[PDB]
């Protein structure tokens, strides 16, 4: 729990006894749509973390922006960095996927 | 840990450049026993005015020895440099009537 006050009327203010009551409206939306947005957010947050790590785990991102941003933080940490393409792509369509995510080359 | 840069700036840090995946590391030492003289062709270097080369100073003084290729332009190099390991001494350099430096 987190609480928030008004410095208005916290001078003259009540409290009684009160039983049960519930959190309602809390919901998580609909979680298979999630923009790019986000990701890079969260990237930015996991650059700046003043933790010490020595990995970097992709997790099922299937997001070129998102891999690249995880590849830049593996170069800039000197770490290493375990990526994965997407699994239901077939052996043919796998090579060109490896090129989309835009890590290979120096 | 924390972020690490390429190359140094103005500011405090600390920085590894790239990994080189060929390049040469080469120790010097000097000493004055004894001295030499001699005359060559080199890549760079003021003509027809004595040079002193040492051990740490055969590389910028002088220059960075010239490709086998070309052909006889090669050897007084490679004299120099087995005859560097023990004492210092003294070079003169000869170029041909066609060079010019630039100047603007």
């Amino acid at each position: 729990l987190r609480a928030v006050v008004n410095e208005e009327l916290i001078s003259t203010a009540k409290v009684t006894n009160k039983k049960s009551l519930a959190f309602t409206g809390g919901t998580n939306g609909d979680q298979s749509k999630i923009s790019t947005a986000a990701y890079l957010r969260a990237v930015k947050v996991l650059n700046n973390a003043p933790y010490m790590y020595t990995a970097v785990l992709g997790l099922g991102c299937y997001d070129n922006a998102a891999i690249t941003a995880l590849g830049k933080i593996c170069a800039d940490r000197l770490i290493d960095g375990f990526f994965d393409v997407k699994p239901t792509l077939t052996y043919a369509e796998a090579l060109p996927a490896v090129e989309d995510t835009g890590l290979l080359g120096t | 840990q924390y972020s690490i840069q390429q190359s140094l700036g103005n500011a405090s840090g600390v920085a590894v450049s790239p990994i080189n995946a060929d390049a040469t590391l080469s120790t010097g030492v000097a000493l004055n026993s004894s001295l030499w003289a001699g005359i060559g062709v080199f890549a760079r270097g003021k003509p027809f005015t004595v040079l002193a080369v040492t051990e740490s100073n055969y590389e910028d003084v002088l220059g960075e020895p010239l490709k086998p290729s070309s052909g006889s332009q090669f050897e007084p190099i490679r004299h120099v440099y087995e005859a560097i390991q023990q004492t210092s001494g003294y070079v003169v350099r000869a170029v041909p009537d066609d060079a010019k430096f630039p100047i603007i």
